[PDB]
Order: C-alpha cells, then structure tokens, then sequence
C-alpha cells in the first residue's frame, strides 16, 4: 500500500555494489538490485521478505 | 572504473577486494599495514564479510590470494549519511596479512600534507567499466 | 556486462576545492576531495578502493572512492574522502587498539 | 610502504 512502493529503485550517487530488494510492482513482487551504498529511498529493503511484508501487493 | 586501463598484476599490491560470504565483491580497500584496511563508510562492511588480498583476476579458478577475516569494524563516528561526509571506515583484521611482492601497504599522508591541484594521481578498483 | 574481472586503473588530475564546487556547490564539504572528470571515471564497485599520489617517491593514500555522477560520466568530477582531513582519527584509531 | 616489488605501469 504505501506509495513509495511504486518507485522505480534508486542507485545513488555512491560507488558500491550493493544488493537490494525493491517491490516490483509492474512484476507484482520484490527484485533484487544494486544499490550504491547511500542516499536510500523507502522502496529499499535488505531482504525479499521485508521487500514483501512491507509492498507486498501493492 | 570508466575509461581505464588494465593493470600490471601485483604492481597496486595494497589494493584489496571486499566480498561477501558468495565471493561477491562490493567494494575495494587498501591495506596500511598487515593489520588494517582502511574503506568507505558506505559499503556497511560487516565483520562477516570477507578481506581478499592477492588478486588480480577476479575470474580465476584458483589464484594465490589471501581471504582474511574481520576482526572488528569501526565506522568513523562523524560519518554523515546524508551529506556523504567523512566516508571512512578501519576494518581490523583477525589475520595479519603476510606481506608479499604482491601484498605491501600504501602510505598514509600527514595532516599537514598539501596536495596540489593539477597533480596526477591514480585509482584502481574492479568497477564498472561501463554504465 | 561491465564488471572487470582484471583490476583497473587510471590517472587523473587532483581538482581544487574552488573548480569543484563550479560543479556540485555546497555540496562538498570539508572532508571532500575531488579528481577526475578528465575522461575516466570511478563507478559501481569502486568505492573504498584508493587514489594514490606520489609523495616522496611512495605512494600515498590521498583520497577514498566516495560518490559522483549517478552515471560515472566522465565529464565530470569525482569525489572522494580526503583522507589528510581524516587522518588523525585513524591513527587514534589505530593507536588505542 | 608505497613501494611495489612490481611496478606499475602507464599510470
């Protein structure tokens, strides 16, 4: 439900290689994706399921 | 690194790789010492994430490389998540590293150092190469 | 994809405190410094890693991979943790462990 | 430190 939930996954400007979970919902489900290490937005999570408690079906 | 060039093995041999339990690399270091790898405050190293010094060829069924462990973390205090600032982090290490020809430290620079602009200096890393 | 399996390189030009602002303002602060924008860039996997000058004959750890671009353009301004800035805490640090 | 067995080279 939130809407934040609907953001396409935010990189950063920082260098890292990180990995990330963010809710699809076009797909209808969390992703993995690469995070660069700050500057995090809320559809953000450090697992699938967070990823899917907090997005889920959204 | 965008636009770079490939390096001569073993000649930036302060240079380390931070993975995962997987072997997935995130982000690089330098060693100082046998002891301690000095990093970004954002890679959020962890002590369950694992030192490799040695490299040169991530793709590489067997290398002669040193996985070392992390002994302890420590995330400069000031870092600002917001503003990106004092991004810095020592990583300790639980197992010295033997240095070798291919494994030295890089020099720490003085407080009162003055680096000229216009100067040319290096950086190496295994990112992107490109976006 | 783009993610070297052989470590990289390159050689870039330090930038003053005054140049880099024309390009990203206030937001760099103090512990900041930055490099590059001369066609190379750092970008995903890089951070931490180092930016070496010559002081003496050795290499010195003048700055560590921070943030840029959101793209690594080449075209502009790196930026890094300006290590001299950062120094003391690391030999406190250091020295009461 | 600072001082490779190998130097590097170009950069």
């Amino acid at each position: 439900r939130p809407d934040f939930c609907l953001e396409p996954p935010y990189t950063g400007p920082c260098k890292a290689r990180i990995i990330r979970y963010f809710y699809n919902a076009k797909a209808g489900l969390c992703q993995t994706f690469v995070y660069g290490g700050c500057r995090a937005k809320r559809n953000n999570f450090k697992s699938a399921e967070d990823c899917m408690r907090t997005c889920g079906g959204a | 690194i965008v636009n770079g060039e490939e390096a001569v093995p073993g000649s930036w041999p302060w240079q380390v790789s931070l993975q995962d339990k997987t072997g997935f690399h995130f982000c690089g270091g330098s060693l100082i010492n046998e002891n301690w790898v000095v990093t970004a405050a954002h890679c959020g190293v962890t002590t369950s994430d694992v030192v490799v010094a040695g490299e040169f060829d991530q793709g590489s069924s067997s290398e002669k490389i040193q996985k070392l462990k992390i002994a302890k973390v420590f995330k400069n205090s000031k870092y600002n998540s917001l503003t990106i600032n004092n991004d810095i982090t020592l990583l300790k290490l639980s197992t010295a590293a033997s240095f070798s020809q291919t494994v030295s430290a890089v020099c720490l620079p003085s407080a009162s150092d003055d680096f000229a602009a216009g100067t040319t200096c290096v950086t190496t890393g295994w990112g992107l190469t490109r976006y | 994809a783009n993610t070297p399996d052989r470590l990289q390189q390159a050689s870039l030009p330090l930038l003053s405190n005054t140049n880099c602002k024309k390009y990203w303002g206030t937001k760099i602060k103090d512990a900041m410094i930055c490099a590059g924008a001369s066609g190379v860039s750092s970008c995903m996997g890089d951070s931490g890693g180092p930016l070496v000058c010559k002081k003496n004959g050795a290499w010195t750890l003048v700055g560590i991979v921070s943030w840029g671009s959101s793209t690594c353009s080449t075209s502009t301004p790196g930026v890094y943790a300006r290590v001299t800035a950062l120094v003391n805490w690391v030999q406190q640090t250091l020295a009461a462990n | 430190c600072g001082v490779p067995a190998i130097q590097p080279v170009l950069s």
